[PDB]
């Protein structure tokens, strides 16, 4: 664990103490998520074996790389690739002028092609929010953190529930499913596509109740027609009040009409109905960026 | 072949292929008690078959429990000369590194040190846990035999709604397999056949083979040498009867199917050697 020299803290969180390293020799920077052995009873930790077991199955270009895993001296390095700003530190710098459109739609591109190639390895992110989106000066943008992480089997059986930040958490994670898959992952980014857009959080609640009715303030209270077995969820109440679904000229006003019918489709109630990942990739808003390829009619 | 229906949230073929081209990552071994050569295969039968009963006492599921089978497995092929008193320790930790991964609110470190009978210290556990998943170069989310099951079972009993992912099969049909699985992986003499290949052979013996093909993809050719050897396992079964679902406190019953029994299956697997 040696020609690694510590430059800089990134930050200490949920997922452990990150420290920013530069290679003395070859000039290489990496990410250093360092993990005491020592402080944890019960060995290493459940997210460390998770997010260290997932990584090493999902190379991908959009997807932050785990490089190594050393163990010494009671700790744990997990070695990852650096990249020099995460995405709310972008936003929040260009909340003045604002992001281009162009490097919105690159942006929410790569995004979707890193979580197609996620949930067709069956994996559920679980925390896809503006701090676990890291860019680099390339004009990339990659899926960080994946200690909330899951692979999900087929079919899935009843996960860990209340999952996801408050601010991208799925509606129907809200209500209480007993089942979920891959549609919350798809919420969280049509929520960061919506902030890309009007450089604000989308639903920026305080509670699991407000949260939701900042949902039915923008999206209307849903109902069966909408949602088929909304009615029975477990947090569902009849007392909710009835708010009216607000025209997308004004939740997002500079999207054009390809990009307000791509966000509808990532944010629609029924998680069966919501877009996949993949068919957004196909989607006409990036019509402009992506070519089609010949499909085999076998 | 593929037997899964349209995707909505990817490609059929893509997602197949993955899970197909995951299981030549992970390797399996039928002679690897040949690197150990103080050890035998019955030894491998005691282990497992504890492990089975350790999951029920503490309600693990069968995924959990197939995992630690596996983390066994793939990490005796790895290493070379065991004891027979160190079969404990690594067994006893291959399950403490499955709980972790696959249970919500799995148990904690001192339980599983409980229940070797003061062999194993709670600091003996966490050396093996870091032996065996730098061993395993971190590899630890292998297409368990019970996994594939559950695939078998969901599109056997699929409708035109085509939702995969949603569960939908009954619970009682599912453990009288799984009971056969349970069975064979006792037997090292297993792994010489795929994983998916086993659970195809044990869900065609209380089925047939039409119904084998249409949900596991594979053709009878594929699996002929796994359902002649799964022949005494398949009758052992038959002559005693199919067992019957149990209930779980402070498990829901929509999911008791998935939560690892136990019976006295050591004496069934010697009548399946002849
Ligand atoms: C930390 C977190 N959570 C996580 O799990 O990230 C994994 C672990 C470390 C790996 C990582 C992080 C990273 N860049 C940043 O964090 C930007 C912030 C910063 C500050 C000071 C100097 N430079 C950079 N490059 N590589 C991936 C993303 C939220």
């Amino acid at each position: 664990m040696e020609n690694f020299q510590k430059v800089e803290k990134i930050g200490e969180g949920t997922y452990g103490v990150v420290y920013k390293a530069r290679n003395k020799l070859t000039g290489e920077v990496v990410a250093l998520k360092k993990i005491r052995l020592d402080t944890e009873t019960e060995g290493v930790p459940s997210t460390a074996i998770r997010e260290i077991s997932l990584l090493k199955e999902l190379n991908h270009p959009n997807i932050v790389k785990l490089l190594d895993v050393i163990h010494t001296e009671n700790k744990l390095y997990l070695v990852f690739e650096f990249l020099h700003q995460d995405l709310k530190k972008f936003m929040d710098a260009s909340a003045l002028t604002g992001i281009p459109l162009p490097l919105i739609k690159s942006y929410l591109f790569q995004l979707l092609q890193g979580l197609a190639f996620c949930h067709s390895h069956r994996v559920l992110h679980r925390d896809l929010k503006p701090q676990n989106l890291l860019i680099n000066t390339e004009g990339a943008i990659k899926l960080a953190d994946f200690g909330l992480a899951r692979a999900f089997g087929v079919p899935v059986r009843t996960y860990t529930h209340e999952v996801v930040t408050l601010w991208y958490r799925a509606p129907e994670i809200l209500l209480g499913c007993k089942y979920y898959s891959t549609a919350v992952d798809i919420w969280s980014l049509g929520c960061i596509f919506a902030e890309m857009v009007t450089r604000r959080a989308l639903f920026p609640g305080d509670s699991e109740i407000d949260q939701l009715f900042r949902i039915f303030r923008t999206l209307g209270t849903p109902d069966e027609v909408v949602w088929p077995g909304v009615t029975s969820m477990p947090d569902y109440k009849p007392s909710f009040p009835k708010w009216a679904r607000q025209d997308f000229s004004k939740v997002v006003p500079p999207l054009d009409e390809d990009g307000r019918s791509l966000l509808s489709q990532m944010l629609h109630y029924d998680p069966n109905k919501r877009i996949s990942a993949k068919a957004a990739l196909a989607h006409p808003f990036f019509q402009d960026v992506t070519k089609p390829v010949p499909h085999l009619r076998l | 072949g593929s037997p899964l229906p349209v995707l909505s949230w990817a490609n059929r073929e893509e997602v197949w292929k993955i899970m197909l081209n995951k299981e030549k990552t992970y390797l399996r071994d039928q002679h690897f008690l040949e690197q150990h050569p103080l050890l035998q295969p019955k030894m491998r039968a005691i282990l497992l078959d504890w492990l089975m009963e350790v999951c029920e006492v503490y309600k693990l599921h069968r995924e959990t429990f197939y995992l630690a089978q596996d983390f066994f497995d793939r990490y005796m092929a790895t290493q070379e000369n065991v004891v027979k008193t160190l079969l404990q320790l690594i067994g006893i930790s291959s399950l403490f590194i499955a709980a972790k991964l696959e249970e919500i609110y799995p148990p904690k470190l001192h339980q599983f040190a409980y229940v070797t009978d003061g062999a194993c210290s709670g600091d003996e556990i966490l050396t093996m846990e870091l032996m065996i998943m730098k061993a395993l170069k971190w590899r630890l989310s292998p297409l368990t035999i019970v996994s594939w099951l559950n695939v078998y079972m969901q599109v056997a009993y699929l409708n035109d709604l085509h939702e995969v992912l949603l569960p939908q099969y009954p619970q009682q049909i599912f453990i009288q397999i799984a009971e056969l699985l349970d069975l064979c992986v006792l037997d090292v003499d297993c792994l010489e056949f795929p994983y998916g290949i086993l659970a195809a052979s044990a869900l065609y013996h209380f089925s047939s083979s039409e119904l084998m093909q249409k949900v596991s993809g594979y053709q009878w050719c594929d699996i002929e040498n796994c359902v002649k050897w799964m022949v005494p396992f398949a009758m052992v079964i038959r002559e005693t009867g199919s067992s019957k679902l149990k209930h779980f406190r402070g498990v829901a019953d929509e999911d008791a199917h998935n939560i690892q029994t136990h019976r006295d299956s050591l004496d069934l697997l010697d009548k399946a050697r002849a």
